[PDB]
């Protein structure tokens, strides 16, 4: 559906997971797989504020 | 009158953001006056009746 | 028992110690020790700004703004020694010889060749026949109305060395106007109070007030002559042509008589540059002259970023 | 021959603060450290009639 | 005179020197009323002490 609904881009502490997920991400992501998903580019891909 | 003189505080209340606060500021995005005061109302003792 | 205060000095003095640029490598080369010592630095600064191995390698962290000189030289005679420092100078092309004399103009001396501000023109400039000669078509080109063409507008002057025929001359082109003797002072632009129309308050929800605000210049060929004038605004370059144009009607319908029903090269009524962006809501300021007939009232401004534009038809 | 000249400063200051006026005691001041990432804030009164 | 000595007064640019004060001791001296004769003995009759 539409991009950011739900998605919250608050700074938590993110868990570090051994299996792997990037396996055809961005043509899931472009189709359309899963709702409520959020792409950044490299100049927004950062912790945000407080 | 003679008095020409009151007394008052020489330094300002502080006030700091603590990490129990600062992980509801990072997670939630809001922060709670004196969460030590909550606390102690809330989950340490059943009535406490005020 | 003192209150020790609401704001801390240690916090503004740490953060300007960090905000603070840091300095500029001198390098010594009289002294050997020294020079051996600033290469040292030198390597060291290169190893510390290229390789992307490190961190502290990144220096990127936290503007070149001195105008482009341009060095003219004209005559003597086509240039007071007195006239002020920043006048937007105009300038004129020569056909086979340019090397003698570049022949660079000032709006005083437009004046006198265009025929109170008269008399500070001719004390100024008794014996203007010399200003006759650095254009030998005038009487030709005021017709073919090819005036504007060549004037082409060089700015305001920075700096001028004297000499007895020929004159230095540094011309601020692109850029704020600035100095270069001393660590960069300012200069400021002036132009005579007179001859000179406010065209934001010719005519006066609320108007809104943009940031910058522009000079523009035009040229128009009246049937008392041709004359120039400069115009303070500040709405767009789509709006001042029609609002000159509403203005110059009065003046636009007295030359059903000169123009040409068979030679169409005479009809344009003038044309509009835009010089440079200065501050808007300040104003100017208001000097006269000091020289030995000065009489004239001129307005100065302040903040002159020289950004000088084309000659654009107006009819 | 180069010429060093001196001329003279004066400061027109004089020491003034907050709590020491007795305007401080109209209001109750405490210090936050950070108040400019704080978004909004308010109060909530419960009155029992 | 409250209203004339509060009329001057302020700051000095100089802020270097003492002035004079009272022998018996205490407060420094503020200014200095000059008048002829007459008007100091009625000063002196309309202000004693």
């Amino acid at each position: 559906m539409a991009s950011n609904e739900g998605v919250e881009n608050r700074p938590f502490p993110y868990l570090t997971v051994d299996a792997d997920l990037l396996s055809n991400l961005r043509q899931s992501a472009a189709e359309g797989l899963f709702h409520s998903f959020d792409l950044l580019v490299g100049k927004d891909a950062r912790e945000a504020g407080i | 009158e003679a008095d020409n003189q009151i007394m008052g505080p020489s330094s300002y209340a502080s006030f700091v953001v603590r990490g129990e606060n600062l992980v509801t500021a990072v997670s939630y995005g809001r922060v709670m006056r004196t969460f030590e005061h909550f606390m102690a109302r809330i989950v340490d003792s059943p009535e406490k009746a005020g | 028992m003192k209150v020790q205060g609401s704001v801390d000095r240690r916090r503004l003095q740490r953060r300007i110690a960090g905000l603070l640029p840091p300095p500029a490598r001198r390098l010594n080369i009289s002294r050997g020790s020294e020079f051996t010592r600033d290469v040292r630095g030198l390597v060291e600064e290169h190893a510390q700004a290229s390789s992307l191995s490190a961190a502290a390698v990144w220096r990127a962290g936290l503007g070149w703004r001195p105008p482009v000189f341009g060095d003219f030289l004209i005559h003597a005679s086509s240039f007071n020694n007195a006239e002020a420092t920043g006048t937007p100078l105009f300038q004129f092309k020569q056909s086979d010889p340019f090397s003698g004399v570049d022949a660079v103009f000032t709006p005083l001396s437009l004046f006198i060749l265009m025929n109170g501000l008269t008399r500070m023109a001719n004390l100024l400039y008794d014996s203007p026949a010399t200003l006759a000669d650095l254009v030998p078509d005038f009487g030709r080109l005021v017709a073919d109305r090819r005036f504007h063409n060549f004037i082409t507008p060089v700015g305001p002057l920075v700096e001028n060395i004297k000499s007895t025929y020929l004159n230095k001359i540094t011309t601020v082109v692109h850029g704020p106007v600035v100095s270069k003797a001393i660590p960069r002072s300012t200069v400021k632009v002036t132009v005579p109070q007179e001859a000179f129309v406010d065209l934001d308050a010719w005519l006066s929800g609320l108007q809104p007030c943009p940031a910058d605000a522009r000079l523009y210049v035009a040229l128009t060929y009246e049937e008392a002559g041709p004359r120039f004038t400069f115009f303070q605004s500040s709405r767009g370059h789509c709006q001042i042509m029609n609002i000159l144009r509403i203005y110059y009607s009065p003046s636009i319908m007295h030359r059903y008589a000169v123009v040409q029903p068979l030679h169409i090269e005479e009809l344009t009524f003038g044309a509009v540059a835009c010089l440079g962006t200065f501050s808007a809501t300040d104003g100017w300021r208001r000097s006269a002259f000091n020289y030995r007939g000065s009489s004239l009232p001129v307005v100065e401004i302040d903040s002159f970023y020289s950004n000088v534009s084309d000659w654009e038809v107006i009819l | 021959k180069f010429e060093v000249l001196l001329g003279v400063y004066t400061n027109a200051i004089q020491y003034v603060r907050f709590l020491e006026t007795a305007l401080a005691v109209s209001c109750v001041n405490t210090e936050f450290k950070d108040l400019s990432r704080m978004t909004d804030g308010k109060i909530q009164f419960r009155i029992s009639v | 005179l409250s209203e004339m000595v509060a009329a001057v007064s302020g700051e000095s640019v100089l802020k270097g020197v003492s002035t004079y004060t009272t022998a018996k001791g205490g407060e420094p001296v503020g200014g200095v009323f000059i008048v002829t004769d007459n008007v100091l003995r009625q000063l002196l009759t309309f202000l004693g002490e």
